[PDB]
């Protein structure tokens, strides 16, 4: 967790951060992605 | 990132405090000025001439830079002389008036003001009386320093000083001075600014804020206004630039105002460049800034350009290119060049007028007031850390090549190497060879066997064309330069055919000789005469001729000559066009085997030994002489061949044998290497296409910004060059221009690379890590086709099977390989058909990105092939274990025989069809090499270069039938190194250089460690000898179910056996090939005089010819037995004893001595090697000096003597010398000095000759001392004592 500083606009041991679930946003990513072939064309 | 021309390494660094500024006192003021040297105090010579005190320009410090002269100091400047003179006198004349309004006593401890300091003095220079200044010299701390200026006084009228409520407006002072005789002219004057101008500037000071806002608004119409926001120096000043423009810096004017920036810009850039955490500088930047008439927006103006880059230059950031401690005009104008390049205006801080955005994660903080905002851009790239600076690179530094993710598609990879590679680009070529010569002696009068004259190896057709020739004599030049080496060599074996006992002399000490070709004289002719050259006496007299001789008459060996004869008529003369050529030489022997003595040696030198000129030799001269021997001394690749004649007595007999045909023949087998060879090599003063092989092809960028994660240009070119060039160096360069700076990167591009590339399916990246890293300036790129030094004896044998795996592995039927072991990074991909399906293997993770070639044609696995595990999965038909076999027995510290055991049947589990593996067993000899090889006999093991690497061996016949029974059904063969060196377009091929003598060396070096190559497609032979002895009729059976075949039995890279049963030509021995239907295999009656590795070849009548396995005829039984004459019967009279020597007839004996590390022959009169057809026996004279050095008999070949039999005589070290006889007292050897002293009593000195010889001494009739060139007495009778 040492310190980085710009190479991500976040640091992981960052001041303040959060984990916090909610039933709300189920995270995720795009696994699903359509690519047979009529559909892709 | 860039700005610009600029390039900005990522690290920030700046200084991280600020030291108050201290006011000087009045005391120190007073001592600074009134010191014995000012020099180094007030002003500093920024470029003293040593030779004569004479100074260009000169940057002044404090009390004095303040001073800016009037016109009549400017015109008519003064001399370094002079000027340490006048200011020597004013600075202390004005300590005077200024100490005498102040009696330094009472008031020293008062701080004085650095403004007023500054005008007071320099208005005294300028010889302005200096009332009103002196009022107020002096100032307490807490009212501001140009605070005081105005509250004692706001006089509005003196030039120079006007001070008014809120500012003090004079003329900057003048940092730098120019000495009469400084010119803006040369490049190396330091980089003055302009400043060595009076009125360049006018500082305007303020006392608040609301104070500068009336001032810009007022000075509004001014070019330009710089201000420093860090920290001023006595307080907020506000420059502003004359209108003038400097003239130097760059061809088009640059504006004062905007030189002004640069030269500071050029500041806050060197001095973050070291600025430490450890020291405090005044200010945390140097930088200027822009505050009116300054255009925001665009980025034309070197101005606004510089503006633009110092906005950045305040975070730390740091110039990759190391700004110079004192910028040099030509420095500055090589920023100032940087600077107008068409570049990107940096964009992470926007600009203001009255503000500094300065990133709060940066090292700069702040320093108070209200100029500095900590703005942050939404991504700055830059991180922080510093740069040790490492100095300038004193020639090319060459970049292993470490590859990244990203790769470039071919189409793109190429334009963008054809969009910045130096196309037609000049190179030197160098020398590709610098060694000896790689002499080989044959024996035509030896071979017992007749070979029909007609039917040799005729000269080859393409030998006389345009296109060979040009080669030929290409491959000439490049030979770093030859006869010092030919003729010597000639020698070296001609001192093999001197017979010194009277029944039959030979070369007998004092041998008359002729000589024909000089261009002064010979080299070697100082040597004959010195008795240089160890084993040949010192003939009598020379007597030289030829075309140019200088000493002697001039004669043409075509027809006849007017002379007397010699003992050696050594012939040199040149045949040049083929017919007549041959007449020529045909003729030229005849005459040259007519000027030697009867019972003599002619030595004539044959251009183009032609199976047409074969005939007529052996015709006419078919009786003149009774031995002879070819004797080619390889310098540079040409045919002409030396020929000796034995005695030169009436009825001699000179056939024709297999051995002249063998010896022709593999001399042509050369020339088609060493021209197949040297096509690889473009012609000289050719300019670089991408036609030569060779070619050096480079790629010169401009300041070009390799960057990671980014297809920008300049990092897309640097891809395709190492793509183009991988195998090979890749030397990259930098040196600065005083424009931009260029980096070329070049490459020897061979067919080595062309190989690699081509199995390329795109071209990976680079991690330029290691290249931003550098920013140090090389010395310029070369571009030469050869490296200067010979490669190492192991290189000539590596690069002796990369053409070998070249060859094999160039067969179609092969499909699927694998390499067990190969380099980190595969270095078999090269040597492989871009097609075959090959997938190396290491421990260590492969060099090169795998990604980038196909999968389906190149696979990788890591982990070793030594552990079971790694054998799960992995089918490749052929294998081949080249270089790593014998480093797994030593790393999994096991037995070679039992690894090899384990190996093998797993590659044929594997599946495999084929196998080669550099395994490393003695089967030609046990002998080792003295720098090489060493091979310890207690632990079957090796130690290249003794120590360096150990891994354990096997043995030629143990090795052998593990193997066997390994696989049984499997033919096995022993491919080495040829002599033929046509591996040559690997080592010549790739430009480097060597030693035609070490092709000696990688020989035997080969012959340490073979390639046994398996192959279970094939049945394997059969020798009904097994350990089959040289001369010897062995049983060979190749079992081919077609008697329709013809059989072509090869050994070294030249075929000696060939032809259906029927007719056999064998030039190896007695072969008598028939095939036997029983069994359907030829049987093969052959008796070897040669010992090799025969590599029997079975080819049908259609189709490539097929290997069927290789035997080894093993050399003879090396050892030496002597008959030894016993005490009595044997004389240490003149008449020497000698004690027949057993030794097989194979290996030729020769007498020397061990001296020093090489073995030195003996001179013929003290010992030799006379032999009658019924012995060789050890002719010797017995001398004092043979109980002290010792004589050894010497494998006589053409590499260095004595290396297979070196045993030492230990009898004729031992023989007593008695009482009652004669003793001859020689010398020891060329370098050593002896005495003899009798009962303990210094009774003579063999160093130095005694003005008067002791009674009973006198000079012997020979000159029996081991070195030839010296007297050998001969003493009464008694009890000597030799001491050397
Ligand atoms: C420093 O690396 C200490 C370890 C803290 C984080 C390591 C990885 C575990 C947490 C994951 C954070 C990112 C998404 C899981």
């Amino acid at each position: 967790g040492n310190v980085q500083t710009s190479v991500n606009t976040y640091n992981i041991t960052g001041d303040g951060n959060s984990f916090t679930p909610t039933s709300d946003m189920t995270s995720t990513a795009a696994p699903a992605i359509d690519l047979k072939p009529g559909v892709l064309n | 990132a860039a700005v610009f021309g600029i390039q900005l390494v990522p690290k920030l660094n700046t200084s991280t405090t600020r030291r108050t500024f201290l006011p000087l006192r009045f005391d120190l003021l007073l001592d600074r000025l009134q010191s014995t040297n000012l020099h180094g105090v007030l002003y500093r010579a920024l470029d003293f001439n040593p030779v004569d005190r004479s100074a260009t320009v000169i940057q002044t410090y404090p009390p004095l830079n303040a001073w800016s002269p009037h016109h009549a100091f400017i015109e008519n400047p003064l001399d370094y002389r002079d000027w340490t003179e006048f200011i020597h006198d004013r600075a202390l004349a004005f300590v005077g008036v200024l100490t005498q309004r102040y009696p330094l006593t009472q008031n020293a401890q008062r701080y004085t003001n650095p403004l007023v300091l500054g005008a007071a003095f320099g208005d005294f220079l300028n010889a302005r009386s200096i009332d009103i200044f002196l009022d107020r010299l002096f100032y307490d701390p807490t009212q501001d320093s140009p605070i005081t200026a105005i509250t004692k006084f706001p006089y509005q009228w003196t030039i120079d000083s006007n001070v008014t409520t809120d500012s003090v407006r004079t003329s900057a002072g003048c940092k730098y001075i120019t000495l009469y005789g400084y010119d803006p002219s040369r490049p190396s004057t330091p980089a003055t600014y302009g400043k060595h101008r009076p009125t360049y500037a006018t500082v305007f000071y303020y006392s608040t804020l609301p104070a500068r806002s009336r001032l810009l608004a007022n000075l509004a119409a001014g070019p330009t206004v710089l201000e420093h926001f860090d920290s001023p120096t006595y307080g907020p000043h506000l420059l502003l630039p004359q209108t003038g423009d400097v003239l130097g810096y760059s061809s088009s004017l640059i504006s004062q105002a905007a030189l002004l920036m640069v030269e500071s810009v050029m500041d806050a850039l060197r001095d973050n460049a070291n600025a430490s955490a450890s020291t405090a500088v005044t200010r945390l930047d140097q930088s200027y800034h822009p505050v009116t008439s300054f255009d925001p927006s665009t980025f034309n103006t070197l101005l606004q350009r510089a503006t633009n880059l110092a906005l950045l230059a305040v975070q730390g950031v740091q110039s990759e290119s190391a700004i110079p401690a004192i910028p040099t005009m030509s420095d500055v104008r090589s920023f100032v060049a940087r600077l107008m390049a068409e570049g990107d205006p940096q964009q992470w801080f926007p600009y203001r007028v009255d503000q500094i955005l300065y990133w709060p994660e940066s090292p700069f903080v702040p320093p108070i007031g209200p100029f500095y905002a900590p703005f942050r851009p939404v991504n700055f790239p830059f991180t922080t850390g510093s740069y040790t600076v490492v100095p300038d690179a004193s020639r090319p530094l060459r970049l292993l090549p470490q590859y990244r993710n990203a790769t470039i598609t071919v189409q793109q990879a190429d334009d963008a190497y054809e969009d910045t590679a130096l196309s037609p680009l000049i190179t030197t070529h160098g020398f590709c060879v610098t060694g000896g010569v790689f002499t080989s002696i044959y024996d035509i009068s030896g071979d017992p066997t007749a070979y029909p004259p007609a039917q040799l190896v005729d000269a080859p057709n393409d030998y006389f064309d345009r296109e060979r020739m040009a080669r030929r004599d290409l491959f000439r030049r490049l030979r770093a330069p030859r006869s010092a080496i030919k003729d010597r060599a000639v020698f070296d074996f001609l001192a093999s055919l001197v017979n010194p006992t009277t029944a039959n002399p030979v070369l007998d000490t004092s041998f008359s000789m002729a000589y024909l070709g000089a261009s002064d004289e010979p080299v070697i002719l100082a040597d004959i005469r010195s008795g240089s050259i160890p084993g040949l006496p010192i003939p009598r007299r020379i007597v030289q001729f030829g075309y140019d001789v200088v000493h002697g008459s001039l004669l043409d060996l075509s027809r006849a000559v007017p002379t007397g004869t010699f003992g050696l008529v050594y012939a040199d003369l040149d045949q040049v066009d083929m017919p007549a050529a041959n007449r020529a030489a045909i003729a030229m022997l005849g005459t040259a085997l007519q000027m030697t003595t009867a019972g003599g040696v002619s030595v004539l030198k044959v251009n183009f030994p032609t199976r047409a000129f074969w005939t007529q030799v052996f015709n006419l001269y078919a009786t003149h002489a009774t031995t002879l021997h070819l004797v080619k001394p390889t310098i540079v690749n040409s045919s002409e061949v030396f020929l000796v004649f034995g005695g030169r007595q009436s009825n001699g007999a000179l056939r024709s044998t297999t051995a002249l045909q063998r010896a022709l023949l593999s001399l042509y087998a050369r020339n088609a290497a060493i021209d197949r060879a040297v096509t690889h090599i473009p012609f000289f003063g050719v300019p670089d296409d991408g036609t030569s092989d060779l070619g050096i092809d480079a790629v010169r960028l401009f300041d070009p910004m390799f960057s990671d994660a980014v297809a920008n240009l300049p990092s897309n070119a640097l891809a395709s060059l190492v793509s183009r060039v991988v195998p090979s160096s890749i030397m990259f360069t930098r040196v600065p221009s005083n424009g931009p700076v260029s980096t070329t990167i070049y490459g020897k591009r061979t067919f080595l690379s062309n190989r690699r590339r081509a199995r390329l399916r795109d071209v990976p990246m680079l991690i330029t890590t290691t290249l931003v890293h550098q920013r140090r300036f090389t010395t310029p790129p070369t571009f030469t086709l050869f490296s200067s030094e010979a490669v190492p004896v192991t290189t000539l044998v590596a690069a002796g099977y990369n053409s070998f795996i070249s060859e094999q592995t160039r067969n179609p039927n092969l499909a699927h390989l694998l390499d067990l072991g190969t380099g980190p990074e595969c270095r078999i991909l090269s040597l492989i058909p871009p097609t075959l399906q090959v997938t190396m293997s290491d421990s260590r993770p492969c060099a090169e990105l795998m990604a980038s070639f196909d999968p389906a044609l190149t696979a990788y696995v890591q982990g070793d092939y030594s552990t079971a595990a790694f054998w799960n999965g992995i089918r490749c038909d052929s294998a081949t274990a080249i270089f790593t076999i014998g480093a797994a027995a030593a790393a999994a510290g096991t037995d070679l025989i039992a690894f090899v055991q384990q190996l093998i049947p797993r590659i044929v589990a594997a599946g495999g069809t084929r196998m080669w593996l550099q395994l490393n067993t003695p089967l030609y000899e046990v002998s080792s090499l003295p720098d090489l090889i060493e091979i310890d006999l207690r632990d079957h093991v090796y130690r290249f270069n003794g120590g360096e690497r150990v891994e354990p061996y096997a043995d030629p016949v143990p090795l052998q039938q593990a193997i066997a029974a390994l696989l049984p059904a499997a033919a096995l063969s022993w491919h080495t190194l040829s002599p033929t060196c046509d591996w040559l377009p690997y080592i010549i091929g790739v430009g480097s250089p060597l030693n035609l003598s070490d092709i000696n060396t990688a020989i035997s070096y080969s012959r340490l460690t073979p390639i046994l190559h398996i192959d279970t497609t094939t049945p394997p032979l059969r020798v009904n000898p097994v350990p089959t002895p040289l001369n010897q009729q062995c049983a060979i059976r190749i079992t081919s179910l077609d008697p329709a075949a013809v059989l072509s039995v090869q050994h070294n890279g030249v075929e000696v056996i060939g032809g259906t049963p029927g007719n056999v030509i064998s030039v190896a021995g007695a072969a008598a090939l028939q095939y036997i239907l029983a069994n359907q295999e030829f049987l093969l009656q052959f008796t070897p005089t040669l010992p090799g590795i025969f590599d029997v070849f079975l080819t049908t009548l259609g189709q490539p010819p097929v290997p069927r396995g290789s035997f080894t005829i093993t050399p003879p039984p090396t050892t030496v037995a002597l008959n030894m004459p016993p005490p009595r019967q044997l004389d240490f009279t003149d008449v020497g004893n000698d004690a027949r020597i057993t030794c097989d007839p194979y290996y030729q004996l020769a007498v020397c001595i061990f001296k020093d590390g090489q073995y030195v022959r003996v001179n013929p009169e003290k010992a030799s090697v006379v032999t009658n057809a019924p012995n060789r026996d050890l002719h010797f004279v017995l001398d004092l000096a043979d109980n002290h050095v010792l004589l050894y008999l010497c494998d006589v070949t053409p590499s260095g003597l004595g290396d297979r039999i070196a045993f030492p005589i230990v009898d004729i070290y031992r023989i007593a010398f008695p009482r009652n006889t004669p003793v001859r007292a020689s010398l020891p050897y060329t370098g050593g000095g002896a005495h003899l002293t009798s009962g303990g009593n210094p009774f003579m000195s063999l160093t130095t000759p005694p003005a008067v010889l002791p009674a009973g001494v006198a000079l012997a009739a020979l000159s029996t001392s081991v070195a030839t060139q010296y007297p050998t007495y001969t003493l009464p009778a008694g009890v000597y004592e030799y001491v050397i």
